[PDB]
């Protein structure tokens, strides 16, 4: 399963960000809930102008978030995964995510 | 926070530390990193410096010349609040000797003291991962389950008896 | 420095919110704090059982009406076994997924069985292998069959249990 | 002097023994009490 | 203490090449030197209209006092069409605006003050020359009808409403270009086809989808809404009835995060209730001149799709 | 909304929560009862709505404790537990030291394992012998006499001793001895290690384990090896571990001290660098380790077979034999026990390798054992291959070859020296299409192949295969040419 | 020409740069803190307004006194339709913003020279006019005024907040010498991160791009990739280019 990088993503740590994104030539709406007692960001990720998102999850270091949830046909069939540039045993934090910021968020898309 | 590379405030070279952790170090305190930003600043005289022909101090134009103590002090207290987190400048003694024709001022700067925002580019880390346990401990229990009732009952043993 | 672990019961969960009455104005009234209090301490009962909710439910604490359909989800019925060893066989049969049936491995597995010292291995020449049972602390013939199957296809093993050296 | 043309061919030294003299040369000019283990901030330097 | 001034930014890239895929406009931005041309303290006006139509969204542009060497990169690719992005905001973020080619650009210097201008659209060769020929016979699902001319036509999807179980009731063949042929599909089945921002929406008529967007006093709201009608001239009625025929005024400050498509929910103290969205207008003069978007609102009859 | 859907766990805002409780309360007193800032019910109801939001946010914390996002801590256990993989705990970090002695220790002398510290954080593994240790070695200078010479053989156990006189102190008879000090040890031990020994007329020194820029390497593992006047200075490999487990790195020439210094002590330095130690495993690496399972391979022929390769400081061959029927077969084997072949691989080093075979595998047998503690301790067998030098000689038709052009031919012939164990064959065409490939385009061509020390006669055409234990092999020197 | 003048010419440009760089600068750190507020007290102090004059420190609210001003004007405005109305249809009627003005004046030859004043951070007390006040005003005035600093007035009868400079004149006439008359005008301001998750709302950035300098944003400007720092190299590498792969 050859897969290539093709696209990466930064957070201003506002606590309920919403944004439109492009992959694989389709298009996406994400939402980031961030969570005070347990301290991580929560992502829903849904069609536009959708009624209800159709993937919630929970966002950890070098976990496939979208492994389960490779059989729908509005759900990218790529990679992403949340991996540290600096020490690596540095775990997801609210500011610490984006090119630089220590936590590199990133997709990538297989060949075809 | 601004970090760099730590000047020694004595000699002027790097800070490469005591003979016993020789090494070298980074300005991590503010007060650390503005003491040298200024010092830099202020040493590089205006234009000599290449590939920043904007930067420095613009010496030659005072010195030489038949010059007003009071152009000279608003010029050096104007290079001082360049930087954007210097809060206030406290007191300034400037003074003018005419038979040496020497210059020579006093003043002192204050500075706050910011946050590490991460730190995950230095050192350490603040979690505290559990451990896992040993031996046939986890399928049959542990023994210091008994050991802290015992001593309860000992320390309590102890208690009732007048001491 | 801190626990990675954020489920925990929130620490002093009641004198919070009193902390929000704007300027005492209402403190040293007796009458307003009780109708809150009460109120509050509802969500105190509430609070610490969402933890049990999920402290219960892992395998190392879940109790036996419950630790089936841990089990039944990994297909390993109860059979006749009883709680104790129930979580036993839990643990050996999915710790055999990542096995190669080595010396050195399976001193590894026997080790959470029988402590540090309650357990040796005999080797022979011709596929022969010793079991050594010191301390005990389960019955073993239900423990048995599992313990044949983490061994290599040609294996020919020995059992022998005692109490001590 | 094994860098390079050399006649016999063409020699190129790998990334790791560069580090190797370049620490060992820096460290001459400091004595041995130079910290220059990993993650070390003259280490870190070095590398780049 | 600060105020709350604007901000922007233009971005000039490569020539746009048509291929065989999915047409981005994004990864044209970088130049051959790398870092784009990026044009940001300089007095600018623009107007960029859109709607939901078969024509694209133009846009338009005038910058004034700008270095030799940037018209000079502009005098060459008078042939070409280059890629732009524009963005704005308020001092903090700015939103994505608009995307196209420079389809026109002309150069005025009488004296004092060089005035450039542009005209871009949103997506305008693509729209214009793609090509098809096409065919099917009688009891062809119309759900694959669909899927293969819109293929055809070369962009991202945007959002789209599949048919169901709808079949063709008679043999039909299309040529001439892409998007005039859906224009037509249109018509004859309730539902509206439009790009935008290189997107491609198709959806249906009456319907609507979330209130995406409130508007209040708080929401930088500029005057109470009032009722114009949608259309400059009325229809003969038998007083497909779910069809349009009503709508409202509303302007606020310019907000990019806005496509005709969307859905918004007007929270004033006289008009209340949820509204689609047909046609937006922005508008900016960074010295001097408004900062602000026009939106205009189409009742809905249909089902919450 | 913001409870459980079809897609995942939500979670509420605060300021929802509070409209809906207040439109509950409006409904209750109908449209007139105040719920805003001044209202005791305003200041009652919004300090207990913050609290749910607690709640709610630990709930949805809770839900995703048991998915394969999300775990953390404790929980984490569980989920990768149906796996069978379990955290590492505090470990100690582990490596090698070497270090120069003084000309005048005497070979018996053994270190005590428990009175010296390497640095502040290491200390000897265990007990050391300087006998039997012995990784490099300089002569030089200051050596007339007799001397004595001994060594282990590296295939057989037995010693060699041989007998010289040192008539000078210097010029052609100082190099001659020094030349045949080095014949005597190439002839044991490996043919690698005389690519690492040689003698620098210059200064009349002898290198035994640097490189030609004098710069210790070692040789290609411990020996034993004496003279009975104890000349030059010695070198020796230590084993060392960390005092207490945690974290810890060294670098490849950084330990530099040993805090009590013994006598005779000259330097110390390190090899290569240390497998560091580690603090408890952490989450992120727990989880990398999860998924690169893959690899991890063991108990099986493929799997001896790669670890071997890469897990010891050489072993150039390996090959294994299977003989598992009730009987001894025509290979001396006994009835089910493997049998594995080496090279160059050592002995102690190897044998740690060896604990990946499958368990109850009785495996043990060959020419030489070691012994391993698991706790109870246990023996394993291997051999190591005797090589077999051959001479080849050489015969063509066409112009003469000038000196240093037969450099190309003579080390193309290194091929010679990649047979595989017993199934060895020259396949003399193949030598025929590598003498005439190193060398530039362009009548005839042959080769002959012999034993070592056999007479001309022996010379033949037909291919030669490898012993049971027999490996080929070929040195530079003995090649020949003659032109027809 | 002669190589002396382009050495001459290079210091007409590098000298005419660098005040852009002392005035840009400090401008644009002026913007970056909005912590700082600038107060004014034009009349209004002896009349008990000393009460808030003091609470007034030397590093966040700044204050400023003039040393004399003669007058000040406050006025609003309102508009409504010039036709007559269909009739109660009281909503055609508009308010503009309210304007201030005042005019000032400062002396080298001061009166009262309380320290509490910004202008007199550093003035010597028994040679006002070698410390040069006028300029210490001006260089103030334009900082203040260049940044959009919303301003907060303290007046004789009510105190005004929200409002910014629009323009202000200096000069120096014959008469009044030693001296500089100053003229200001102000008009209100309608104004309408790290923050409490429980004051949070859903917010919009619209469609976005590919993030910053990244690994694969390096790509597209053809930027060679940023070496990686051997602090480890054993664990990532398996997995990070079998996982993520390369930008290629």
């Amino acid at each position: 399963r050859t897969v290539v990088r093709t696209f990466d993503f930064e957070l201003s740590g506002y606590p309920d960000e919403t944004f439109r994104v492009v992959l694989d030539s389709v298009t996406y709406e994400l939402r980031f809930m961030w969570n005070e007692r347990d301290e991580s960001w929560f992502m829903s990720l849904g069609d536009i102008g959708a009624q209800r998102p159709t993937i919630t999850s929970k966002l950890t270091c070098y976990s496939d978030i979208l492994a389960p949830y490779r059989y729908l046909d509005n759900v990218p069939d790529g990679n992403l995964y949340l991996w540290p540039l600096g020490d690596i045993r540095t775990r997801a934090g609210r500011f610490n995510i984006g090119p630089l910021k220590g936590i590199q968020m990133t997709y990538s898309s297989l060949i075809e | 926070q601004f970090k760099d590379l730590l000047l020694d405030p004595l000699t002027g070279d790097l800070d490469f530390g005591t003979p016993g952790d020789r090494g070298m170090r980074l300005a991590l305190t503010n007060q650390l990193s503005l003491r040298q930003r200024l010092y830099l600043r202020f040493a590089i005289w205006a234009g000599d410096w290449y590939f920043d022909e904007t930067f420095g101090f613009p010496y030659r134009t005072f010195v030489g010349k038949k010059t007003v103590k009071a152009v000279l002090d608003g010029r050096i207290k104007s290079e001082v609040r360049q930087e954007p987190d210097v809060l206030q400048i406290t007191d300034f003694q400037s003074t003018m000797d005419v038979v040496s024709r020497s210059y020579k001022c006093f003043f002192t700067v204050v500075t706050a003291e910011g946050e590490e925002i991460s730190l995950a580019f230095v050192g350490e880390d603040e979690y505290q991962y559990p451990t896992p346990p040993e031996s046939n401990v986890q399928l049959c229990g542990d023994e210091g389950v008994i050991i802290n009732f015992k001593n309860k009952l000992y320390y309590l043993i102890n208690f009732r008896l007048p001491k | 420095l801190k626990d990675v672990n954020h489920i925990h019961p929130l620490p002093d969960f009641v004198r919070g919110g009193f902390d929000y009455v704007p300027s005492d104005i209402f403190s040293g009234k007796e009458n307003f704090e009780q109708t809150l209090r009460i109120l509050l301490e509802r969500l105190e009962f509430i609070d610490q059982k969402m933890v049990e909710l999920a402290e219960l439910r892992t395998t190392l604490n879940a109790e036996d009406a419950i630790l089936d359909e841990i089990g039944r989800q990994l297909g390993i019925y109860r059979n006749g076994l009883n709680d104790p060893e129930y979580r036993a066989v839990i643990m050996i049969l999915t710790g055999n997924n990542s096995k190669s049936g080595t010396r050195a491995d399976i001193i590894a597995t026997l080790k959470q069985l029988f402590g540090e010292d309650g357990v040796t291995t005999y080797k022979g020449y011709n596929y022969r292998l010793d079991i050594n049972i010191f301390n005990t602390c389960m019955e073993v013939t239900d423990i048995l069959p599992e313990i044949i199957d983490m061994l290599p296809l040609v294996t020919h093993l020995r059992v022998v249990e005692n109490q001590g050296y | 002097e094994n860098y390079g043309l050399t006649g016999s061919g063409f020699n190129l030294p790998p990334m790791d023994d560069l580090v190797q003299e370049t620490k060992k040369t820096f460290k001459s000019a400091f004595g041995e009490d130079f910290n220059t283990e990993s993650n070390s901030v003259a280490d870190k330097l070095i590398q780049i | 203490m600060r105020a709350m001034e604007r901000t922007y930014t233009l971005v000039i890239g490569r020539p746009v090449v048509i291929g065989e895929k999915p047409v981005n406009i994004e990864k044209f931005a970088n130049t051959s030197k790398g870092d784009a041309y990026e044009i940001k303290d300089l007095h600018i006006e623009f107007n960029v209209k859109k709607d939901n139509s078969k024509e694209p969204n133009k846009g338009y542009v005038t910058v004034y006092n700008l270095s030799d060497e940037v018209v000079n990169y502009l005098s060459v690719n008078q042939r070409e069409s280059l890629a732009v992005m524009l963005h704005a905001g308020y001092n903090g973020d700015e939103k994505l605006i608009f995307s196209g080619t420079v389809e026109y650009v002309e150069d005025d210097f009488p004296e004092e003050t060089r005035t450039t201008k542009f005209i871009l659209g949103d997506g305008t060769l693509n729209l214009t020359t793609a090509t098809t020929a096409r065919s099917y016979r009688k009891g062809t699902p119309v759900n694959s009808v669909l899927n293969d001319l819109i293929a055809d036509l070369k962009l991202p999807k945007g959002r789209v409403i599949d048919f169901g179980n709808q079949t063709l009731q008679t043999s039909m063949a299309f040529t001439g270009n892409a998007s005039q042929n859906l224009a037509n599909l249109a018509k004859n089945t309730g539902s509206t086809f439009s790009v935008q921002d290189g997107a491609v929406y198709w959806t249906k008529e009456g319907s609507r989808f979330n209130v995406m967007f409130e508007i209040s006093e708080e929401g930088g709201m500029v005057g109470t809404p009032t009722p114009k009608q949608p259309s400059s001239s009325k229809k003969l009625i038998k007083a497909h009835d779910i069809k349009e025929d009503v709508g409202m005024t509303v302007s606020t400050l310019l907000n990019g995060a806005i496509l005709p498509e969307s859905t918004v929910y007007l929270n004033t103290r006289y008009h209340k209730g949820f509204y689609k969205v047909a046609e937006l207008t922005h508008r900016g003069g960074y010295e001097t001149g408004d900062w602000i978007t026009e939106l205009g609102l189409v009742e809905t009859r249909g089902e919450l799709i | 909304n913001y409870g459980l859907t079809g897609s995942g766990f939500n979670l509420p805002p605060m300021d929802d929560l509070v409209q809906e409780t207040k439109k509950t309360f409006k409904s209750a007193f109908g449209e007139d009862f105040n719920t805003e800032s001044n209202s005791v019910a305003d200041k009652l109801i919004q300090i207990f709505n913050e609290r749910e939001y607690q709640l709610w946010l630990l709930m949805g914390s809770v839900y995703y404790a048991q998915t394969m996002q999300g775990a953390e801590g404790i929980y984490l256990d569980d989920l990768l537990g149906k796996r069978g993989i379990y955290r590492l705990g505090k470990t100690r970090s582990t490596g090698t030291v070497v270090m120069t002695i003084d000309s005048s220790v005497p070979y018996n002398m053994i270190y005590s394992a428990a009175t010296y510290t390497i640095d502040t954080d290491y200390e000897l593994s265990s007990d050391v012998q300087v006998a039997g240790n012995i990784v490099a070695q300089l002569i030089k200078g200051t050596d007339v006499g007799t001397y004595r010479l001994q060594i282990q053989n590296t295939t057989d156990q037995s010693v060699k001793t041989l007998s010289l006189n040192l008539t000078a102190t210097s010029g052609q008879p100082l190099i001659t001895f020094f030349g045949q000090i080095k014949d005597f040890i190439v002839n044991n031990t490996i043919l690698s290690n005389q690519d690492r020994i040689w003698i620098d007329s210059t200064e009349g020194a002898l290198y035994i384990g640097y490189d030609t820029n004098k710069i210790m390497i070692g040789l290609s593992s411990r020996v034993d090896f004496r003279t009975n006047p104890m000349a030059g200075t010695r070198s020796i490999s230590m084993d060392v571990r960390s005092i207490e487990p945690g974290y810890i790195s060294r670098d490849v020439h950084s330990v530099r001290s040993i805090n009590p210094t013994p006598g005779g002590f000259v330097d110390i330095d390190n090899l290569s660098a240390f497998i560091d130690g580690s603090d408890v495993e952490s989450d992120n690496e727990y989880r990398i380790r999860a998924a690169t399972s893959i690899s991890e391979g063991k108990a099986t022929r493929p799997a001896i077979l790669a670890a071997l390769l890469n897990k010891v400081e050489g072993i150039e061959k390996v090959r294994i034999f299977n003989n598992n029927t009730d009987k001894t077969n025509s290979l001396g084997i006994p009835p089910y026990r493997f049998m594995v072949v080496c090279y160059g691989g050592g002995t102690a080093e190897i044998s740690q390798v060896l604990y990946d075979t499958i368990a109850t595998s009785n495996n043990t047998y060959g020419d030489t054992f070691y012994d391993i503690t698991t706790d109870q301790v246990e023996r394993i067998w291997h051999t190591k291959a005797a090589a077999r030098q051959l001479a080849i000689r050489v015969r063509y038709r066409g112009r003469p070859l000038s000196l240093t052009e037969e450099t190309a031919i003579a080390n193309g012939l290194a091929t010679a020296v990649n047979g595989t164990m017993i199934a060895g064959t020259l396949y003399n065409v193949r030598l025929v299409g590598t003498v005439m490939s190193s060398t530039s385009p362009d009548t005839q061509v042959y080769v002959d192949i012999k034993n070592k020390g056999q007479p001309d006669s022996a010379y033949v055409n037909t291919d030669v295969t490898a012993s049971t234990t027999q490996v080929l092999s070929l040195e530079l020197e003995d090649v020949i040419f003659s032109q027809i | 020409i002669s190589p002396a003048q382009q050495a001459q010419a290079d210091k007409r440009a590098r000298d005419a740069a660098a005040a852009k760089r002392k005035q840009d600068t400090e401008v644009s750190n002026a913007k970056s803190r909005e912590d700082i507020q600038y107060t004014m007290f034009v009349s209004g102090l002896r009349r008990g307004r000393l009460n808030e004059f003091e609470r007034k420190n030397r590093t966040d609210d700044l204050a400023i006194l003039f040393d004399s001003v003669t007058t000040h004007t406050y006025t609003k405005d309102y508009n409504k339709s010039s036709y007559a109305v269909e009739s109660k249809a009281s909503d055609h009627v508009t308010t503009q913003d309210g304007k201030f003005t005042f005019s000032g004046t400062v002396t080298d030859s001061p009166y009262l020279i309380d320290p509490r004043n910004m202008i007199d951070r550093d003035t010597d007390k028994e040679n006002p006019m070698l410390a040069r006040r006028p300029a210490k005003a001006i260089e103030i005035l334009e900082l203040i005024a260049d940044s959009h600093q919303l301003v907060t007035l303290v007046t004789e009868d009510n105190i005004l907040s929200n409002y910014v400079i629009t323009s202000f004149q200096v000069d120096r006439s014959s008469e009044a010498g030693s001296s500089i008359n100053v003229q200001v005008t102000l008009e209100e301001f309608r104004f309408k991160r790290t923050s409490d998750p429980k004051k949070a709302k859903n917010a919009n950035t619209g469609t976005k791009q590919t993030a910053e300098d990244g690994a694969v944003d390096d790509s597209a400007k053809q930027k060679r990739q940023t070496p990686y720092i051997g602090k480890n190299a054993e664990t990532k590498e398996r997995w990070e280019n079998a996982a993520i792969g390369t930008t290629d």
